[PDB]
RNA sequence: AAUAUUUAUGU
RNA sequence: CGCGGCUCUGAUUAGUGUUAAGUCGAAAUACGGUUCGUGUAGUGGAAGUUGCACGGGACUUAUCAAUGUUGAACAAUACGA
RNA sequence: AAGGUCAUGGCUUAACAAGCCAAUAAUUCUCUUAGUCGAAGCUGAAAAGGCUGAUCGACCACAUUGGGAAUGAAAAAAUCCCAAGGCAAAUAGGUACAGCAGUGAGGAAUCUUGGUCAAUGGGCCCACGCCUGAACUGGUAACUUGGAGGAAUGAGACGUCGAUUUAUCGAGUAAAAUUCUGUAUACAUAUUGAUAAUGACAAUAUGUACAUUUGUCUUGACUAAUUACGUGCCAGCAGUCGCGGCAAUACGUAAGAGACUAGUGUUAAUCAUCAUAAAUAGGUUUAAAGGGUACUCAGACGGAAAAAUUCGCCCAAAUAUAGGGGACAAUUUUUCUAGAGUUUUAUGUAAGAAGGUCGUACUCUAGAGUGGAGAGAUAAAAUUCUGUGAUACCUAGGGGACGGGUAAAGGCGAAGGCAAUCUUUUAUGUAAAAACUGACGUCGAAGGACGAAGGCAAAGGGAACAAAAAGGAUUAGAUACCCCAGUAGUCUUUGCAGACAAUUAUGAAUGCCAUAGGUUAGAUUUUUAAUUUAGUCUAUAAAUGAAAGUGUAAGCAUUUCACCUCAAGAGUAAGGCGGCAACGCAGGAACUGAAAUCACUAGACCGUUUCUGACACCAGCAAU
RNA sequence: AUAGAUGAGUUUGGUGAUGGCUCUGAUUGAACACU
């Protein structure tokens, strides 16, 4: 492009990619509560196999997304307070975020031993 | 770009190279080729690089920008011209058999065209009828035309006397007893008679296939 | 103008890519006074102007032209000799800097800083065999000819 | 554009006009024509 | 020298 | 109070994205078995298909009925695979 | 012309003149978003870097929202006047915590309803002094930073544990133990913040005294670090590629190892990575991307030799007074002829247009034609034509559009496109010589003009071909490919329409780089054959390119305009503009992905070509 | 301010390109989880 083209205004911002989790990079926030509106499950792609844990949330600003319960087993169900975070499940169309476990209502998982704090878990207490 | 990249006008400072120094660090460099110290000092010429050709002609001064600058040139002498105004007017003077091969090259040194047609060590050809024309053009000013005249009429006063040296030297040898081989006419005319019924042969040939041709052509399938 | 130099300076290119030995260029104060800085820091072996076609090889520089009048200026032409060594070119790039969309100046700091291989301004840090012109008032000199002389001007030319 | 990537473009083409065929009656009573 | 039937499918 | 703009909602309706395991054909890639595409105008459950002009991103993929010659004899001390 | 003003200016007025700014949006309008800036914060090696616009300083605006004025040296108010709604109020006419602390609400998320005016600053005051939620201090929160948080010795407790080769390898100098120090901190003393005097609270120095926690992530590759067991495409892991289907270094436990540490990971965001919007500094033949075309306003760019002015550019800054230097740059002047043009009827030529015609075939009619049962179609047939006399062979008329040979790698126009012929008419272009003008040039957003076939509209024409509609075949079915027929339409005239593989998949233009063989229209010559100008086409050199290839350019450079920034959604939506319509111009975002994509290489395949072997086939015999 | 310029994983039967995505670096008036 010659000098002349680029005083008129040709070197425009290149288009946005569409981030990971939009309800939260939007407003630039880390995390956001929400209110489950249906917990279920989803059927992974065409690789992968299996069932994963999600739960429709519907988040304080308004928007419904739908949000990956990690760890083995949860306590929550419709009409539960749950705290939403970002993330993807890589092999889930539409699941674009997280559960923290150690949320309002949601509770860690009681028999982790690894990487607690991913889990909301507390130390098992034995020698204490 | 497909050709290969020689590096044979370098082969000195490679080598060279991979000589002021060993692999093995510390020790000191085993001796180099044979041939390193033998062209030490005799480095190779500038190649791949077009210089101004020589003109042997004048340049069109006219031109204003002229191309082919970087190309040989023809070259033309006074004597072009002459050549083709003589062999012209003597057609049949190229079928007299020339020798162009060169013994040494030294044949110029002998050659003095103020003394006449016949030099030493070239024969009597349409060559030394231009070089006494040129000569006599240039040192007694003479014209194109006169001095073509003087040296052209030399040139058949001594081609006369070699055709009546064959005529009267076998008429001379036979007077005393003195016989010759087949002349040029006969042996001439016997290859024509071998040819001439090869074709014959040809001919016969061809008439009977064209003959057989129309009898197969026209229709006798059926004969009543 | 300044779109000659840069028609000169492809050129010289060109003309070295094909290993020729002899060049011409148009005659224009410009162009000579380019030619004679690059003549003397050593890249073409001779300067002269003449007719359409290139002098006698033998006795270019004792060659003496004809003065140059209006009746045959439009003819003239410079003939610069190029040089080759070592299987190669000593004239191989001449990428100019200013072009005729935009002259780039530079200012005497700069000149010092690029004369040691640092970037300043729109010109690159000069390396091991690169040379750089600079037109200015005392005529087209050399980025290390300008330096010593304290002045700037227009960069012309860079020459690796 | 190879022969292949083009045949990917004349079938949506050919479908956006056979669309608007279809609803162009609709599209006539809504006055979106 | 200007001939010409029909041949779909394959986690 | 009217006109216009904007936001939300709307029975009903359209398009598109995603989703190994489904149904119907076999359009494309080889001359893909009607050359394939471009434009325009029709048409058919669907892919498709028809007219007209254009493009090669298809035919340079091209390989002899000029049928291929006694082109100056022979012999000598010349000549000697 | 007059007044006013230090002075200047329609600043003001009278009388005349019709100007002034702009033309590519000057000006105005609607929508979305935002307090602005600073090495102030973060970031990069860097760019007049990018992002933010907290704490710091400067500027602007606001004090429930809206509508307003005065006072004053100066609005520079949390003031004042009016209106509305919320709270409060009734005959009242207050209040708005975006002042400090604090409460509720919202949110993933951010503090004490403290002390003092001792210090610093301000207001009032003769003075003393009063007031100050500014400010100074204490409190809360690992939010961040800085520091401390312990050093030396420690060999046979001939103990303990973990593995496992049952005797090897580790926990392990690790622990205990011993010998020292007194760090944060506690206490005590002194000094100090402050002096004319005033100490809310704390800092600093010295002395003595005390040895107090681990936590977290990772371990297939990227990426430092391993086994065992359990689970068995299940449960689950995952930043990217991916892992799990019964002997998983990837999931879940146990142990070991790697690493950071009062922090450690995760999520969100910014810079860099990314030359990944490229001014420095990109690219568009085949991968995203050259506009259908070039005439052309604006605008960018563009010769030679001098001169004037600017003092641009440079010394050279600090937004530099005043100067110096003159190559270059800007406006301007005088000359020059290489660019671009004009004249001298070029030659050659399917650019274009008008008015007319020619011909080969076709088609219709006629002859009371000759002839007298078939013809045509297709791979084969059927529908169909024919006894109202066809096909075939003739004669005489009528009617439409088409353009055989010549013909070529050929030529002509801006492109689209242009091929029978006569006359009339039309702009460029090419060669050679002189002459002439003297930079008058190239590119070119927009506007306008032109723009294939098909199509719309009106009036004509209508032989032939032929979408559609319909019929006959083929086929498992057949809208279709094939066939009998056939309407729009192709043609003329006048408009609309503007989309093309509108192509050289390659914008136009200028300068430049080595050869060869053809070819087109000229020129020169010793016109036989060689030079030469402008085109075009093959094959190469240097070089260039991812390569294919190009090599009169896809090379070296330059000028200018258009266009591109992962795929898909999508050239789609909505509003708008153009059109009678069909449609065209312009042109997103959401949702969803880690790939889409180009060239080449070796194979395989082909209802692909040409060969080579085989009872593979043909033929014959025998058999099922 | 003269040391300051760096890569890696991932498209293909495969090779070489084009081109995005992610990782490696630094950081926040941050939030959450385990401490
Ligand atoms: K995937
Ligand atoms: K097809
Ligand atoms: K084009
Ligand atoms: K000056
Ligand atoms: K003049
Ligand atoms: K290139
Ligand atoms: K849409
Ligand atoms: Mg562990
Ligand atoms: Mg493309
Ligand atoms: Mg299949
Ligand atoms: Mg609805
Ligand atoms: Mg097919
Ligand atoms: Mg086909
Ligand atoms: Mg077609
Ligand atoms: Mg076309
Ligand atoms: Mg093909
Ligand atoms: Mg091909
Ligand atoms: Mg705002
Ligand atoms: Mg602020
Ligand atoms: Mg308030
Ligand atoms: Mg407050
Ligand atoms: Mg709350
Ligand atoms: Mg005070
Ligand atoms: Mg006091
Ligand atoms: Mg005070
Ligand atoms: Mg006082
Ligand atoms: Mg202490
Ligand atoms: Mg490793
Ligand atoms: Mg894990
Ligand atoms: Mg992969
Ligand atoms: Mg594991
Ligand atoms: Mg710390
Ligand atoms: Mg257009
Ligand atoms: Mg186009
Ligand atoms: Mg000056
Ligand atoms: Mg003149
Ligand atoms: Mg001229
Ligand atoms: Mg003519
Ligand atoms: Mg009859
Ligand atoms: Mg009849
Ligand atoms: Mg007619
Ligand atoms: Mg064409
Ligand atoms: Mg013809
Ligand atoms: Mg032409
Ligand atoms: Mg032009
Ligand atoms: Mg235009
Ligand atoms: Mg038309
Ligand atoms: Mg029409
Ligand atoms: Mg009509
Ligand atoms: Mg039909
Ligand atoms: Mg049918
Ligand atoms: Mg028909
Ligand atoms: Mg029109
Ligand atoms: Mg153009
Ligand atoms: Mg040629
Ligand atoms: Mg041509
Ligand atoms: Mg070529
Ligand atoms: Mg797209
Ligand atoms: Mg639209
Ligand atoms: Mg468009
Ligand atoms: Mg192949
Ligand atoms: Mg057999
Ligand atoms: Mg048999
Ligand atoms: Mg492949």
């Amino acid at each position: 492009a010659t000098l002349n083209q680029v005083m008129r205004g040709c070197r425009k911002p290149q288009r946005a990619r569409h981030a990971v989790s939009p309800a939260l990079s939007s407003i630039k926030s880390p995390a956001l509560k929400g209110v489950c509106v249906k917990v279920g499950i989803t059927r992974p792609k065409k690789p992968n196999s299996g069932e994963r844990k999600t739960a429709r949330v519907r988040l304080s600003t308004g928007k419904v997304i739908t949000a990956y319960i990690p760890g083995e087993g949860h306590n929550i169900s419709q009409h539960s307070v749950v705290l939403v975070r970002g993330g993807r499940a890589q092999d889930c169309p539409g699941v674009r975020y997280h559960l923290v476990r150690g949320a309002l209502d949601l509770a860690g998982v009681a028999t982790r031993m690894s990487s607690r704090s991913k889990y909301g878990t507390k130390k098992p207490k034995k020698a204490s | 770009g497909k050709g290969r990249i020689f590096q044979a006008a370098k082969v000195y400072q490679r080598a060279s190279e991979a000589a002021a120094t060993n692999i093995v660090s510390g020790l000191p460099p085993r001796n180099p080729p044979l041939w390193l110290k033998a062209i030490e000092s005799i480095p190779p010429a500038e190649i791949n690089t077009r210089p101004y050709p020589i003109q042997h002609s004048p340049p069109n001064p006219r031109a204003r920008k002229p191309r082919n600058l970087f190309r040989p040139t023809k070259i033309v002498y006074p004597e072009d011209e002459l050549r083709r105004d003589f062999y012209r007017d003597h057609p049949w003077e190229l079928a007299r058999p020339r020798m162009i091969i060169e013994l040494d090259g030294k044949d110029a040194r002998f050659l003095d065209w103020s003394k006449g047609l016949r030099q030493r060590g070239i024969p009597l050809s349409g060559e030394s009828v231009v070089q006494r024309q040129l000569w006599l053009m240039e040192n007694q000013g003479m014209t194109k035309q006169e001095a073509y005249d003087k040296a052209r009429h030399e040139f058949y006063k001594l081609r006369q006397l070699e055709q009546m040296e064959r005529r009267i030297a076998v008429e001379e040898a036979r007077m005393v007893g003195g016989y010759f081989g087949k002349d040029l006419l006969t042996v001439g005319m016997e290859l024509e008679n071998k040819t001439y019924e090869s074709w014959k042969k040809w001919a016969t040939t061809e008439i009977a296939r064209q003959e057989s041709a129309r009898a197969s052509m026209y229709t006798n399938v059926v004969d009543n | 103008g300044i779109q000659q130099i840069t028609n000169m300076c492809s050129h010289l290119q060109n003309a070295s890519r094909a290993r020729l030995g002899l060049t011409s260029l148009p005659n224009t104060k410009y162009n000579l006074a380019l030619a004679l800085a690059l003549h003397r820091a050593g890249f073409i072996s001779s300067i002269t102007r003449g007719g359409p076609h290139p002098p006698t090889p033998e006795a270019l520089m004792t060659y003496e032209p004809e003065p140059v009048t209006s009746a045959n200026v439009a003819t003239r032409r410079l003939w610069v000799g190029l040089k080759y060594w070592n299987e190669e070119p000593v004239l191989k790039e001449l990428k100019p800097i200013s072009k005729p969309s935009r002259l780039v100046t530079a200012s005497l700091e700069q000149l010092n800083r690029v004369a040691r291989g640092f970037p300043a301004g729109y010109m690159k840090g000069l390396q091991l065999g690169e040379c750089l012109f600079v037109n200015t008032d005392r005529g087209v000199l050399e980025v290390r000819e300008a330096v010593e002389r304290k002045v700037g001007g227009l960069v012309l030319c860079k020459v690796k | 554009i190879s022969v292949r990537r083009q045949k990917k473009l004349k079938i949506k083409k050919k479908k956006y006009k056979k669309l608007m065929r279809r609803t162009r009656n609709e599209r006539r009573k809504q006055d979106r024509l």
